């Protein structure tokens, strides 16, 4: 069962939890070729592995950088999780390091791109194309949580699309194993729930009210709360008054009105029954949740093959001090 | 149209994270 599978993921979980891998390769293994994307503290580029001839997308953060903007235990957290986890739609950390100025996780490369960029150029996805990626994330916030896990950043920018379709999610930068509560203020301004917002100390069901706006941001083309200020989208995400296109089917609308629940007493994902509320809902009614999980599902969309499906960036070359930098702060890493 | 609102907004670009 679903209950039975979970315990048995979690004993696999718990094992790599409190034991991580550490010091699993060296930069000098990696051939670099090109940088795929950047982030607040670095840059992710493709890479070869020499020695099989392997590719992989490997992130590279400035320990510096990381320290200033107070993400150390964030940092930590992101590696210690994803060398835990294992699940069909979230990314491999393959190896991991560190030198005297940066972080490496080298990660599988997802050579489709991020869903960003063809949700942008597209405009906006169907509602099958849409409920395709979105019982993708059901299915793997489903796992995480039941892992003690939340997120706390879905958005396109991070959901690769894989030479099958389906959805890879990167950067764990936020995702933290928590019983209870937290508190951090962390995100994306469009995709917070209001509670966070509001400083009210906050749970998983922080990645439901993600996922709706997720849903709606891929059906719309748009998400459900944007102004060209973060102030002014926090006053109409607390507002919580959502508007649909008129093109919305009656059960998408419906879902997302669930979704999108200021009320933590009203929010699907987060009743008496947690997932199923979502699962079960009409507007999945198309869905199988099992062939889904087993890939066997043909998708909507796939990608044209070779790195034409990611944007250029600016390049730099990769310096590595000859002092030592926060070596205590990073010392589990 | 909320569409053209969107597209001439300053958010169309990738998002940053609140740190
Ligand atoms: C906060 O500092 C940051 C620094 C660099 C990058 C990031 C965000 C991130 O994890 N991108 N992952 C891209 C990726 C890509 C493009 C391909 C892939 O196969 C795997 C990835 O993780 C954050």
């Amino acid at each position: 069962s679903v209950k039975e599978f979970l315990a048995k993921a979690k004993e696999d979980f718990l094992k790599k939890w409190e034991s991580p891998a550490q010091n699993t390769a060296h930069l000098d293994q990696f051939e670099r070729i090109k940088t795929l994307g950047t982030g607040s503290f670095g840059r992710v580029m493709l890479v070869k592995h020499k020695e099989t001839g392997n590719h992989y997308a490997m992130k590279i953060l400035d320990k510096q950088k990381v320290v200033k903007l107070k993400q150390i235990e964030h940092t930590l957290n992101e590696k210690r999780i994803l060398q835990a986890v294992n699940f069909p739609f979230l990314v491999k950390l393959e190896f991991s390091f560190k030198d005297n100025s940066n972080l490496y996780m080298v990660m599988e490369y997802v050579p489709g791109g991020e869903m960003f960029s063809h949700l942008r150029r597209i405009g906006r996805f169907s509602e099958p194309h849409a409920r395709f990626y979105a019982a993708q994330i059901v299915l793997t916030f489903e796992y995480l949580h039941s892992l003690d896990l939340i997120y706390r950043d879905l958005k396109p920018e991070n959901l690769l699309i894989d030479q099958q379709g389906y959805i890879q999610v990167t950067d764990f930068g936020f995702a933290k194993r928590v019983k209870g509560r937290t508190w951090t203020l962390c995100g994306t301004p469009e995709y917070l729930a209001p509670e966070i917002i509001l400083s009210k100390g906050y749970n998983k069901a922080v990645d439901w009210w993600a996922l709706g706006v997720l849903i709606y941001e891929m059906a719309a083309g748009y998400p459900p709360f944007f102004a060209d200020q973060p102030i002014q989208i926090y006053e109409k995400i607390v507002s919580g008054k959502v508007r649909f296109p008129s093109h919305f089917s009656s059960d998408l609308k419906d879902l997302l009105r669930n979704l999108l629940q200021v009320d933590l007493t009203k929010r699907f994902g987060n009743l008496k029954n947690g997932v199923n509320d979502i699962k079960n809902h009409k507007w999945f009614a198309t869905t199988d949740w099992i062939a889904i999980y087993q890939r066997k599902v043909e998708a909507p969309f796939i990608p044209k093959f070779d790195t034409s499906n990611f944007d250029d960036y600016e390049e730099e070359e990769i310096r590595v001090s000859i002092n030592e930098k926060c070596g205590k702060e990073f010392s589990e890493f | 149209t909320t569409y053209a609102d969107f597209i001439a907004s300053g958010r169309t670009g990738r998002r940053n994270a609140i740190h």
